[PDB]
């Protein structure tokens, strides 16, 4: 399990800095990469740092990227300088496989000696010779660049914007007076910006019957989401808005 | 330079579908293509690497292949859980330079239609103390993913201060949506009853609250 940590909001022209840690294994033995996906766009490679300390980057973004690592604390960092609204994306920490395979071969219809006749002595050691069935030919070299992502983090949403942060107001939700066998409760996370917001119930001890909904966007720019639970007892929803450093544990009573 | 995929493909349950990934001899022609599956909410999942090798836990229903500068991901015995965004990828000029495809959204046809479950919450006492009242209509477990929401108070349609989300995929390939009626405390207590009417495939599910008894 890979965990990305960093700011949820960053201003234009600032430097976006993220860190990646692994839970369950050590990042010292693995090559660690960074992948992002802007909303409404495709996946985009950023870069990686391998076991040998070498760093490779997306060439189109190389001048704005810096990927370093710490092997004492088992941590990998990512830096994106002079961020703009195009840099708003979900950022994934990954472990990647990276290898370059070289293959040496004589050209078609050429050999390293067999059935070359007089051409074996004439072509020499460095070159291949023509087979019965030009007179000489040099070795061809084919390179296979092997790359793929082994493990994926869950991703950290980063919004770049000059707009202010508004903390949410958390309100308890419950049915009216007037019954049903399975009581349905909820929590309203009202009027916050920017995304994201996380909601758990009873400090994560309650997961069965929980349904947290995606947020609505009002014309004022503020978001609102709700999370409901169905229970066939104390219920507390844990709301966290990292952009405003707000954390509210709202008790919900029928 | 990005790899060319179709924006959307579709297949029927139990059948098979193919997703193409066209590039140049520098990326796809290099002979080491990978495939990734992105389901909303969940982390991206590696399906294929090295053109044909399956990652750990990837069933044989997912099969990768390549002919020159075009790679193909074939998914057999289609299930509702296969609905996702599929991306191909390949290194280019270097093992540290990866390029991704444009991305293909897969729709699995033939799934059973499901009516929406509707819950309508009244405003809380704390919000009412702030002279505001938000009515929350939560819509879940409907398929296909399109609903129409109508708000009503005392028999009259409410248009102002209504905001309804898009339909979003759930884990079970069903869809969810929410609608918010943002009123003041006085507007809430003025009417006799409010209603959230959710229409799905010509059928309408309605939940109502009455301010006299929601206190």
């Amino acid at each position: 399990q890979l965990r990305e940590s960093g700011p949820s909001l960053v201003k234009p022209s600032q430097t976006l800095s993220l860190t990646c840690t692994a839970s369950g294994f050590s990042l010292s033995d693995k090559a660690v990469g960074w992948v992002r996906q802007a909303p409404g766009k495709a996946l985009e490679w950023l870069g990686s740092i391998d076991t040998g300390g070498n760093a490779g980057y997306n060439p189109g973004l190389k001048s704005r990227l810096s990927i370093t690592q710490d092997n004492s604390k088992s941590q990998v960092s990512l830096s994106v300088s002079t961020v703009t609204t195009e840099d708003s994306a979900t950022y994934y920490c990954t472990t990647v496989h990276q290898r370059t395979k070289t293959t040496k071969s004589c050209p078609d219809g050429y050999s390293d000696g067999y059935r070359c006749g007089w051409r074996r002595s004439y072509c020499g050691d460095r070159n291949c010779c023509r087979v019965d069935g030009g007179n000489c030919a040099s070795y061809s070299y084919t390179y296979t660049y092997e790359w793929y992502v082994d493990a994926w983090g869950q991703g950290l949403l980063v919004t770049v914007s000059s707009a202010s942060t508004t903390a949410p107001k958390v309100y308890p939700l419950s049915s009216c007076c007037g019954s049903s066998s399975t009581v349905t409760l909820g929590c309203l996370v009202s009027s916050y910006m920017p995304e994201p917001v996380t909601v758990t119930w009873n400090s994560g001890a309650l997961k069965s019957g929980v349904h947290t909904f995606p947020a609505v966007l009002q014309s004022s720019g503020l978001y609102s989401l709700s999370s409901m639970v169905t229970v066939p007892q104390t219920f507390t929803c844990n709301v966290a808005h990292p952009a405003s450093s707000t954390k509210v544990d709202k008790a919900v009573e029928p | 330079a990005v790899l060319n995929q179709p924006s959307s493909v579709s297949g029927s349950l139990g059948q098979r579908v193919s997703i193409t990934c066209s590039g140049s001899s520098s990326n796809v022609g290099n002979g080491y293509v990978s495939w990734y599956q992105l389901i909303p909410g969940s982390a991206p999942r590696t399906l294929i690497y090295g053109d044909t090798s399956r990652a750990s836990g990837v069933p044989d229903r997912f099969s990768g292949s390549r002919s020159g500068n075009t790679a193909t991901l074939t998914i057999s015995s289609l299930q509702a859980e296969d609905e996702a965004d599929y991306f191909c990828a390949s290194a280019e000029d270097s093992s540290s330079n990866a390029v991704f495809g444009s991305g293909t959204t897969l729709t699995v046809l033939g799934q059973p239609k499901s009516p929406p479950s509707v819950t309508l919450f009244p405003p809380s006492t704390e919000e009412l103390n702030g002279n505001k009242a938000t009515l929350v209509c939560l819509i879940s477990d409907f398929y296909p993913g399109s609903v129409t929401v109508v708000w009503k108070a005392d028999g009259s349609t409410i248009t102002r201060n209504v905001e309804t989300t898009r339909a979003s995929k759930q884990s079970n390939s069903k869809y969810a949506a929410s609608s918010y009626l943002s009123l003041t405390s006085s507007d809430w207590k003025s009417k006799g009853s409010y209603s959230c009417e959710v229409t799905h495939e010509g059928s309408t599910v309605t939940k109502t609250v009455k301010p006299s008894e929601c206190s």
